[PDB]
RNA sequence: UAGGAAGAGUAGUACUGCCCGUACCGCAAACCGACACAGGUAGAUGAGGAGAGAAUCCUAAGGUGAGCGAGAGAACUCUCGU
RNA sequence: GUAUGAGUAGCGAAAGAAGGGUGAGAAUCCCUUCCACCGAAUAUCUAAGGUUUCCUGAGGAAGGCUCGUCCGCUCAGGGUUAGUCGGGACCUAAGCCGAGGCCGAUAGGCGUAGGCGAUGGACAACAGGUAGAGAUUCCUGUACCAGUGCUAAUUGUUUAAC
RNA sequence: GAGCUGUACGUAAGCGUUGAUCCAGAGAUUUCCGAAUGGGGGAACCCACUAUCUUUAGUCGGAUAGUAUCCUUACGUGAAUACAUAGCGUGAGGAAGGCAGACCCAGGGAACUGAAACAUCUAAGUACCUGGAGGAAGAGAAAGAAAAAUCGAUUUCCUGAGUAGCGGCGAGCGAAACGGAAAGAGCCCAAACCAAGAAGCUUGCUUCUUGGGGUUGUAGGACACUCUAUACGGAGUUACAAAAGAAAGUUAUAAAUGAAGCGGUCUGGAAAGGCCCGCCAAAGACGGUAACAGCCCGGUAGUUGAAAUGGCUUUCCCUCCAGAGUGGAUCCUGAGUACGACGGAACACGUGAAAUUCCGUCGGAAUCCGGGAGGACCAUCUCCCAAGGCUAAAUACUCCCUAGUGACCGAUAGUGAACCAGUACCGUGAGGGAAAGGUGAAAAGCACCCCGGAAGGGGAGUGAAACAGUUCCUGAAACCGUGUGCCUA
């Protein structure tokens, strides 16, 4: 449940690597901000992404 | 249930019988009877008055006829005693 | 099967070929009639309280219905049954035309 | 039966059906005592009285 | 106390009170150990003489004679006595 | 599946004797007398656990480290009675579950209100009898706890009995 | 259409031509647990509240309905806080759980092993866990393939080909287009524009909803006009909008009829067999019957049959619908998007000269005088319009039902299980997991006598056979015995 409530952007996964290409397994997360907007008829808190925040969003 | 569905078979035995002239009746009754249902049941059957009831609860005997096991049905007993001042019950 | 029961009979192979009797029994769930005078047992039987003299007891047994045909009163002897109606209830009618059995 | 049986006004039928009743609950008494001999008249009449139950359930519905 | 309130106590009489367990073994041949197994199994009671004592020896109430025997009295092995 | 070891090891702590009885058959079953063992137990209750092993009448194929007329074995019938005993309809501890809620790739983790959960708290019955098997349960005698109806008196009615 | 009350042998009591048992379609009843849902709980148990009714003199009892949580939605109430929201209550729709140990889409994701060691690599996006489905799923109507000439949505099979490539350039991994086939099908939105309302009143504006119009690359549409047409015709519940209803035919689910040898004779317990004669055949499939049956039985070929329910096809009913050309002022054609830097992944392709697709984070376009691709990139040329959606058949699998087949097994084989088998037994538990088929054609399963408590025997009897007598067809070897011909202290 923690993922963008506009653009459900979320966590994913992939490798990580070094000289000698050695893989280990890590994940990739979004950059999700905690902001109070009109989600409905009423505010709430919940999370947004900060790709999704920087155009045309609410109170913020 | 039912008055005829709550009692299901009177009780013939030794034990059973030594008792009958102490107006002590002996009968199989429904599992899942409670002992105030039992009492006005037998007054609805046999319109005698009721002064006490007992009961008991029996397992099943585990039983063998040549390499198959199982058990017997379990029974619930009841004992009825009624009033001096009323009529007994005929098993003959 | 299609021999009932109380009708006349003529057995067609077995040690007892060429006699003839009726049908006193049927057991259509193994294919066994039971005719009189055929294929007698001597069983010997403890006595008990239904017969109580024992001893060697003469009874009939039963035997497979292929080795039975159905005789027919024309001629009296054993033909092959077809069926035929007659309005709502059917009948069986001999082969040798021989009108119904 | 069944045919005999949808000749009566589902009143009638109420109290016939409670008469067998009585009747089954003698004969299973005299059955535990060593006292019955037509034992064949248990069956037949658990299925009379299921007989009547359908009949009732089918008027209404 | 907040609240509810036209019914309330008293005496005498009669009646009402449901479900589950209850058998039997339970320092044991019936439980845990594959066994009718020299092992293990919480708690209450637990007498008399002598005695500080629930120690020790002999007994009371009560319970037992142990699920292979008899007969000889060698070596050797084990547990005891000089 | 069957041999050899081989009629060999073993037969699992312990004191028995005789006289009657039953029986086809007795060291081993029943009765009697004597003797011996335990006795802060090898005695009496009762939890856990086991589930019919309890009682009666028949039985001797298999089980019983021998024997068996016997048995915790086989067959067929029986046997467990509660307002007051232990538990529920009463209460909570550790712990567990947990509406919303907070976290988290999924699955889920944690947790408030709330609720379960005795090994503890509260709570009204005692003494006798019962010759096959049950007893604060059945029967006799005398009680207690909570409630209900009925009869007779008392009291009070909104400045308001209870 | 004549017996029946299952295995199950058999005792009793009964039921059936006023048509039972039996077979098929459709109904009714369906205890308790289990998502389990009134609360709780150690599985099949315990305890309730509300409304109505019923029983007793009343307490005690009984019957019938409702009462879980969450998502969407309608109404009524309603805090800090004046309006209002949160919250609270009631009414109506939906979900939950299972599995076929199979097929497939997504999230997450090993190691043993190979490289004759091992770390990049392989095994492998495999095993496994989780979620979502469907009878199929996924893909799918070109910002495509390709090159002096063109094709025209996806998918699957044959080739291309172990080729081009990738690779401690090691072990190894490994395409695609053309060509040949199976099957064939195309569509709907967003935006300009038009009509209607409401809100913010940014105050004569934008911005939200409803209906129409429109969906394409030789650019198309809007917009101006010419032409026809509002059911003349066309289409449809498998995409293209959606819900129903009749009739006819077919098919599935019980069934009916159905030819011809009792032929003679031999052996035999018994004839279907030998020998000698006949017949039927759209039927010489299979099985049974006392040994091997086209003509004994059930049947088979052929021809018939459906009250009731499901399926399919067609028609009717019903429902819904504008499509051609000419101009091009002016307007629209999917924005934090496409791309780029950084870190990863998928592409046969391991960062490499690395195009193409996707993810996380930053920066960040043009918009028809426009944009993308053709394996870095630039110019020309060619092909094509991304950032919205739907779509049948050709393909994969079998827990199942019907009819069949096999140079498949035949009781240590074949399923673990031909037999009351996931049973007995083993484990605290997850879990592991057997052995065990055959009397005889017919029980005709040994009346009776003798020894014995019995078991077990010897006669008698049934049977073709009892040296077939209740692990019972056949009955080998190991192993255990009795008698004896030759030898042996
Ligand atoms: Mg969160
Ligand atoms: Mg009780
Ligand atoms: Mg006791
Ligand atoms: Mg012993
Ligand atoms: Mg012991
Ligand atoms: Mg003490
Ligand atoms: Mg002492
Ligand atoms: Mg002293
Ligand atoms: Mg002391
Ligand atoms: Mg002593
Ligand atoms: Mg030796
Ligand atoms: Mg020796
Ligand atoms: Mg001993
Ligand atoms: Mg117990
Ligand atoms: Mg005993
Ligand atoms: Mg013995
Ligand atoms: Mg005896
Ligand atoms: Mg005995
Ligand atoms: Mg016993
Ligand atoms: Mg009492
Ligand atoms: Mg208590
Ligand atoms: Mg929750
Ligand atoms: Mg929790
Ligand atoms: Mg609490
Ligand atoms: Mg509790
Ligand atoms: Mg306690
Ligand atoms: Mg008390
Ligand atoms: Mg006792
Ligand atoms: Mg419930
Ligand atoms: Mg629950
Ligand atoms: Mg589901
Ligand atoms: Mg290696
Ligand atoms: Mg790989
Ligand atoms: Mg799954
Ligand atoms: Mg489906
Ligand atoms: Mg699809
Ligand atoms: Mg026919
Ligand atoms: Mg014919
Ligand atoms: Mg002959
Ligand atoms: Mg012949
Ligand atoms: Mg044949
Ligand atoms: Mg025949
Ligand atoms: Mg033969
Ligand atoms: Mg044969
Ligand atoms: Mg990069
Ligand atoms: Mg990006
Ligand atoms: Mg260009
Ligand atoms: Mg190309
Ligand atoms: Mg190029
Ligand atoms: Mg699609
Ligand atoms: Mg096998
Ligand atoms: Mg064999
Ligand atoms: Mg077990
Ligand atoms: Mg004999
Ligand atoms: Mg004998
Ligand atoms: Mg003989
Ligand atoms: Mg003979
Ligand atoms: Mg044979
Ligand atoms: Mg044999
Ligand atoms: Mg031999």
């Amino acid at each position: 449940a923690k993922e963008c409530v506009i653009t459900g952007r979320k966590s994913r996964s992939g490798n990580k690597r070094s000289h000698a290409m050695n893989s280990s397994k890590r994940t990739w997360k979004a950059n999700l901000q905690k902001v109070r907007i009109l989600v409905n008829g009423k505010p709430k808190k919940v999370w947004v992404s900060a790709r999704a925040l920087k155009s045309g969003k609410v109170e913020r | 249930m039912d008055a005829r569905d709550i009692i299901k078979r009177p009780v013939v035995t030794e034990e059973s019988t030594s008792i009958l002239d102490d107006k002590k009746y002996t009968f199989e009754v429904d599992t899942r009877a409670t002992k105030t249902q039992v009492k006005y049941a037998i007054e609805e059957i046999f319109d005698v008055k009721v002064a006490k009831v007992n009961v008991m609860n029996y397992k099943g005997k585990l039983k063998r006829m040549g390499r198959y096991a199982g058990y017997t049905n379990k029974r619930r007993k009841a004992i009825v005693t009624v009033t001096a001042d009323s009529k007994e019950i005929q098993f003959f | 099967m299609h021999v009932k029961k109380g009708d006349k009979v003529k057995v067609i192979t077995g040690k007892d070929k060429g006699k003839s009797g009726k049908v006193l029994a049927a057991f259509p769930k193994k294919d066994r009639v039971l005719i009189e005078g055929i294929n007698m047992v001597k069983k010997h039987t403890k006595p008990s309280n239904i017969n109580p003299q024992g001893g060697i007891l003469n009874v009939e047994a039963p035997i497979h219905v292929s080795n039975v045909m159905l005789i027919d009163p024309k001629t009296g002897e054993p033909t092959r049954v077809g069926y035929e109606v007659k309005g709502d209830k059917k009948v069986r009618v001999a082969k040798k035309s021989g009108e119904v059995i | 039966k069944a045919n005999d049986i949808r000749d009566l006004s589902t009143t009638e039928i109420q109290d016939q059906e409670k008469a067998l009743k009585e009747e089954l609950f003698n004969l299973r008494f005299q059955l535990a005592t060593g006292q019955l001999e037509n034992t064949a008249r248990i069956r037949e009449v658990r299925k009379a009285i299921a007989r009547m139950k359908t009949i009732v359930r089918e008027r209404e519905l």
